[PDB]
RNA sequence: AAUAAAAUAUUACUUUGGAUAGUUUAGUUUCCUGGGCGAUGAAGAACGCAAUGAAUUGCGAUAAGUGAUAGGAACAAUAAAAUGUGAAUAUCCAAAAUUUGAAUGCUUGAAAGUAUACUAAGGUAUAUAUGAUAUUCAAUAUCCA
RNA sequence: GGGAACGGGCUUGAUUGGAACGGCGGGGAAAGAAGACCCUGUUGAGCUUGACUCUAAUUUAUCAUGUGACACUCAUUUCGUUAAAUGUUA
RNA sequence: UGAAACUGUCCUUAGUGCAGAUCUUGGUGGUAGUAGCAAAUACUAAGAAGAGGAAAAAAACAUCUUAGAACUGAAGAGGAGAAAGGUUCCUAAACAACAUUACUUGGAUUAGGGUGAAUCGAUCCUAAAUUACAGAUGGAAAUCCUUAAGAAA
RNA sequence: GAUUCACGCAGUGUUAACGUGCAAAUUACUUGUCAUAUUUGAGUAUAGGGGCGAAAGACUCAUCGAACUAUCUAGUAGCUGG
RNA sequence: UGGAAGUAUAAAUCGAAAAGGUGAUAGUAUUCAUCAAAGUCUAAAUAUUACAGGAAAACUGAUAGCAAAGAAGUACUGUGAA
RNA sequence: AGAUUUGAGUAUCGUAAGAGGACUCCCUUAACUUAAGCAUAUCAAUAAGGGAAGGAAGAAAAAAUAACAAUGAUUUCUUAAGUAAUGGCGAAUGAAAAAGAAAAAGACCAAGUUGAUA
C-alpha cells in the first residue's frame, strides 16, 4: 500500500509561497524558506549550486535603480 | 615504462589546468608600457631621467669582476662629490643611505 | 494631448489647483463613457486628458521643488532630497582638501626642496 | 478552499487573467510569430502548484 | 567553453534496465530527462578532447 | 551500529515528561523571618491527586506575614491530614503530624 | 501441371519524414577600457499600468509614459484624436517613483492588522549596534561641609 | 552425418501448391534481467571480535600563586527568594 | 529536379572517412486492422432539434420532452461542509482537437456574467510548541536561554 | 483489557481473478477483527553513523543492511563492449 | 615547510635584557661579518572566465556553438533542495 | 551643600548592515585518486562550509642577503631549477641568494626633549 493507495491522504501543504523570493519554498513548520533562506538576512547561496546562482541573482530581474547608476 | 628511457619526473599530478598562465597579453604590455613611458617623458620635461645610479660590483666571486648599476649613492659619495643630500633627490640622483 | 505647457505656466497656484480638479472630473466621466459603449472620439479624448493631468502635475511639482531648492540653498541643514546627487561611496570619501593635507614638517620640505626642472647634456 | 488569505486570492485572480489567448488583432501584425500562448494551462491538465 | 556539455548532474542508470550504461539526465517532466549525457558520442554532450585556448 | 534506546532518551523528544495536567511543584514555602524565629499557620483547603505521582497533594493556604493577601502553597500530603486542618510551619511549631519543623 | 491474388525486383510520379545544399539579428575564445550598488532604502520578489494584450518589452497611481534639452515628419493590425504653434526618436538631466525586500515602531502564513508623536484623512518619524555633542539622572564609587 | 560433442541454413537423403481462419501449447536450447548459485578481482558495503592502526566518553598523576598557623573566606561550586528582619547591641 | 553560389592544382591545418559500442538524438516498419474498447442489473416507444437511420433489416442511432420499465434504497449513486483544487460555477454561440464508437452532450472551445455580513468565520485568547533585544557559548557559521543572567519586559 | 452481530477496517485461504492489470499491490468470495494496549482528523515534536521502532533491519514521500539532492567527478577499473 | 637534532603558526607552562637577533648540524667558548624585532602608512610596475561597453578570429553554423539564434533558465517535473 | 569618577535614558548630526565576490587576504586538520593492496605519504590551500575587501588588493623601507673587486624597501617577469632538500628515501613533493629586466619613493607614531605648559 506504499504506492497508489498511500497518496490519497496528501492534502496538507509542507511549503507555501515565500514573501522574499516568491517561490513555494516557505516551510511552514520550520518557519524558513528552503530557496532564498528567509528570515536569515543574507540570501541563501551555495557554490555547489552553480545553476541556482544563475537563476536568481543580479541582472536576472528588472535592475530598476542599478541600470541607471552604472550607465551614469 | 618499456625499453631504455629516463625516469620520468613530471609534476602534473595536481590540477595544472587552473595553474596555467598564458601570455596573450604580452603584445599589449609592450604598448601599455611604452605609452606610459612617453607620457612619463612629458609632464616631467625635460629629464625623465631614471635617476643617476651608482657603479657597483656584482656579488660573489662568480660575478665580482663585472660592474652594474646599483641603487642610490651613499652619503660619503655625495659628500666627496660636493653635493647636498637634500638637493640630490630633486636633480635626478638616486640616494641610498 | 492638448494643454499647451506655455498655458500651464501662465496660471497661478490657485488656478493650477482648480484646473487639476476640472481635469480629474472630466477623466472620471470619460471612464464612465468607455464602459457604457462610448464613441471612439470619447475614448481617444480620454487618452488626451490622461496626459494633461500628468503634464499639469509635472509643472506643479517641478515649480514647487525649484522653490524649495532656493529656500534651502544657503541653509546649514539641507534635506537629503536637495543634496547633490552622489553615490553612497562618494559621500564616504575624504574631501580633496583632506586627501592632500600635509603636516607642518612635510609642508615646508616641499616648499624649500621642490622637484627642480633640469636636463642632462649628451 | 473557500477560506483564503487576501493576497493569495489576488494571486489566484492573476492566474485566471493570464490564462488567455492572443487577441485577433495582435495576430495580424506584420512579422508576427505569436499565434498561440504556450504558457496556457487548464485546471484538469496541469496544477499550477501554489 | 570549459563547462560546455558538462553542466548536468547526470549518472548512469547501471545495468538491469535494458538500456546502455551511458550517463542519463536526472529528474523528470521534460524530454531531456532520461536522455544521454556528457559522453562524447551523445547529443548535447562534450566533444572529444575539448579544444583548449592554451 | 545504531544508537541504543538509552542514548535516544537523553535528547528528550518523545521521552519528555507528560507533565501537562500536573498541579505544580510540591514543596515547602520559601523560608522567611516568620518561619526561622516564629510560626505561621496554614489551612488545608483541599487534598488533590497530582497526575504522575502516587501521593496526594494538599492545597495549604497561609495568610501572609508581611503584606495583605494570601499565600497559596502546595504540600505533599502527610498521612492523616484532613480538609480544614490547621498546620503550623516554624521553629516553635509543636510536634504534631503535618507540621513543618527544623 | 497451372494461376499471378499476395511476394519479390528496377525506374518514374506522389506521399510520411526532415537528411543534404545555400544562409545567419545567435554563440565561443582572446584582447582593450572601466569595474561607476545600498538607510538619500540596493539586488531580488510581487502587483499594477496600452483604445482594442495573454506572454514579453517599457514604466510606477503623473502608468508601453510627464518636463527640459537635442531632433526634425511620422505610426500602422484596425479605428480615433493630435501634429512645422513641432510627430516619431535619444538622454549620466528635472519631476515623480505602488507593496515588499538589509527592511528598520510592533506583527506577518497565504496576514486581514495595529501603537504613539508631529504635520478627520493623507504624509513623516519611532529596530539593533555605534561615534561626537547637549541635557536629565543613578551609585557615599573617591573626596567632602 | 560431421561440427563448439542437441542445425532452420552446411553434406547426403525424405520430401514441397500459393495466400491463410479457428485452436494449440512440441520447438524457435521463445520473451522478460550485463546469473542472485560458484569462482576470479590485489572491487565494495553491513555486522562481529585483544585482527592491525587509531578515536570520543570515562579515569589517574603533574602544572596553573587566596589568607593565618589544621583554621578562615576572598576567588570557585550548587542553590533561594517579592535579594522581605542576616549579624551585633538595645 | 534545383535557382545562387562553386570548382581544379600545390602547400598548410584538422572537431578529417562508421555497420556494430543494450551506442546518442530523431524518424519509421513487421507484429497488425491484430490483442483489445466485457466490474458498476437496463433499457424501450412517440415527438422535437440537427448535415447526421440510412436500408434489398445497414437488426445498433448521441441531446431534450412525455409515457413505460428500472437502479442507488435513506451508515444512499440524496442534501451540505473542512482540507485540496482554482473559475471547473451560470448563460449564449460554436464541435477542429479531447472524454478507447459517435456526440447536436460535457468538468472540453470561444465570449460574457457571477461571490454583497455589526450578528457566520478569520481578526481576539491561550494549548502542545515557536521566535526576538540584552546576556551566556563558539575558530566560524551560528548555538543556548524565554524570565533566568538585564537600570529591559 | 468477557462472548458475539452491524457500520468500518484488515488481509487467513482460494496459493481464485488480474498479472503489457481497475490498480508500479487492486478485485471477488471465504475468514478475522470490529472502543479503553480502540479508531481517527488537524496542530505540533524528533533528521541521516541521525530519527523512530510492542523488534520485521521494519519505517523515514513508489528511494533504506544507512534517504533525497548537488559538488569533488569525465572518481578508479590488470575487467566487458566499440 | 624543501628547511633536515625544528622553516612558520597556535595552545599549556614558563619567561628576559646595564639590550640584543642572524650566519639553516645540536652543544659551549673566543673572535668575525651583518642587521637592530616585538607600532603605522605608502604610489608605480602585477592579477581578472563577475558585470558593463567595444574590437578581432586559419573557432561553431541549428543533433554544431552557451542549457537558451522565437514570450530560455522558458515549457514541464518534484513537498522541497533541485 | 560642593568637587570628581564610573554607568545610564533622551534629543541632534552621522556611521554599520544587504547585493557581488572572476581577480585579492584569510580560517578549517575532506575524500575520491596515486602508491598497481594499504595504514605515513599523495591528491592538497584542493572541493564543499565561513569571514573581509578594492578597482585593484596583498606586500613594502632590513634584528635582510652574503662571505664578494661585496649588495641594499616591496611587487612582477627571466634564469637559477625539477636543482639543494623532503619522502614506507617508495610513489611522489620541492624552494631561495647571486645574475638580467618592468617600476621606483620614502614617510610617520611611541619613547626622549620644551614647559607663567595648551
Amino acid at each position: 500500500t506504499k504506492g497508489t493507495s498511500c497518496r490519497g491522504t496528501r492534502h496538507n501543504k509542507t511549503h507555501i509561497l515565500c514573501k522574499r523570493c516568491g517561490k513555494r519554498s516557505w516551510h511552514l513548520q520550520k518557519q524558513r524558506c528552503a530557496s532564498c533562506g528567509y528570515p536569515d538576512a543574507k540570501m541563501r547561496q551555495y557554490a555547489w549550486g552553480y545553476k541556482a546562482l544563475r537563476r536568481r541573482t543580479q541582472g536576472t530581474g528588472r535592475m530598476r535603480h542599478l541600470k541607471i547608476a552604472l550607465k551614469r | 615504462m618499456k625499453h631504455n628511457q629516463a625516469v620520468s619526473n613530471i609534476h602534473f599530478c595536481k590540477d595544472w589546468r587552473s595553474k596555467v598562465h598564458t601570455w596573450f597579453k604580452q603584445p599589449f604590455r609592450k604598448i601599455r608600457r611604452h605609452q606610459t613611458r612617453v607620457e612619463k617623458a612629458k609632464a616631467v620635461f625635460p629629464a625623465t631621467i631614471k635617476s643617476l645610479k651608482p657603479s657597483v660590483h656584482c656579488m660573489n666571486q662568480r660575478f665580482n669582476y663585472k660592474l652594474r648599476l646599483g641603487r642610490g649613492f651613499t652619503l660619503k659619495e655625495l659628500r666627496a662629490a660636493k653635493i647636498d643630500k637634500n638637493l640630490a633627490r630633486t636633480i635626478g640622483i638616486a640616494v641610498d643611505p | 494631448a492638448s494643454l499647451k505647457i506655455s498655458a500651464i505656466k501662465a496660471m497661478s497656484k490657485n488656478d493650477m489647483n482648480a484646473k487639476l480638479i476640472e481635469l480629474k472630473g472630466e477623466l472620471a466621466n470619460l471612464r464612465t463613457a468607455k464602459v457604457t459603449g462610448g464613441a471612439p472620439s470619447k475614448i481617444s479624448r480620454l487618452r488626451v486628458v490622461k496626459k494633461d493631468i500628468a503634464r499639469l502635475l509635472t509643472v506643479m511639482n517641478t515649480q514647487r521643488m525649484e522653490a524649495l531648492r532656493k529656500y534651502y540653498k544657503q541653509a546649514k541643514y539641507v534635506p537629503k532630497e536637495l543634496r547633490p546627487k552622489t553615490t553612497r561611496k562618494e559621500r564616504r570619501q575624504l574631501t580633496k582638501a583632506q586627501l592632500n593635507l600635509k603636516t607642518v614638517k612635510a609642508a615646508k620640505k616641499a616648499q624649500h626642496f621642490p622637484a627642480r626642472k633640469f636636463f642632462v647634456l649628451a | 478552499t473557500g477560506h483564503k488569505g487576501f493576497s493569495y486570492k489576488l494571486k489566484l485572480g492573476k492566474k485566471i487573467h493570464q490564462n488567455r489567448g492572443v487577441p485577433q488583432w495582435f495576430r495580424m501584425k506584420t512579422g508576427n510569430t505569436i499565434n498561440y500562448n504556450f504558457k496556457r494551462r487548464h485546471w484538469n491538465r496541469r496544477k499550477m502548484g501554489m | 567553453s570549459t563547462e560546455a556539455g558538462k553542466q548536468h548532474s547526470a549518472i548512469s542508470w547501471g545495468t538491469g534496465r535494458a538500456v546502455a550504461r551511458i550517463p542519463r539526465i536526472s529528474g523528470s517532466g521534460s524530454g531531456r530527462n532520461g536522455q544521454g549525457a556528457f559522453g562524447n558520442m551523445t547529443r548535447k554532450g562534450h566533444m572529444f578532447s575539448p579544444l583548449k585556448n592554451f | 551500529g545504531r544508537r541504543t534506546l538509552s542514548q535516544r532518551k537523553g535528547r528528550g523528544s518523545i521521552f519528555k515528561s507528560r507533565s501537562h495536567h500536573k498541579l505544580g511543584v510540591a514543596q515547602h514555602r520559601a523560608i522567611d523571618f516568620f518561619e526561622r524565629h516564629s510560626t505561621v499557620r496554614g489551612l488545608v483547603k483541599s487534598i488533590e491527586h497530582d497526575p504522575g505521582r502516587g501521593a496526594p497533594l494538599a492545597r495549604v493556604v497561609f495568610r501572609n506575614p508581611r503584606q495583605y493577601g494570601l499565600d497559596k502553597e502546595l504540600f505533599i500530603c502527610a498521612e492523616g491530614l484532613y480538609s480544614g486542618q490547621y498546620i503550623y510551619c516554624g521553629s516553635k511549631a509543636s510536634l504534631h503530624i503535618g507540621n513543618v519543623l527544623p
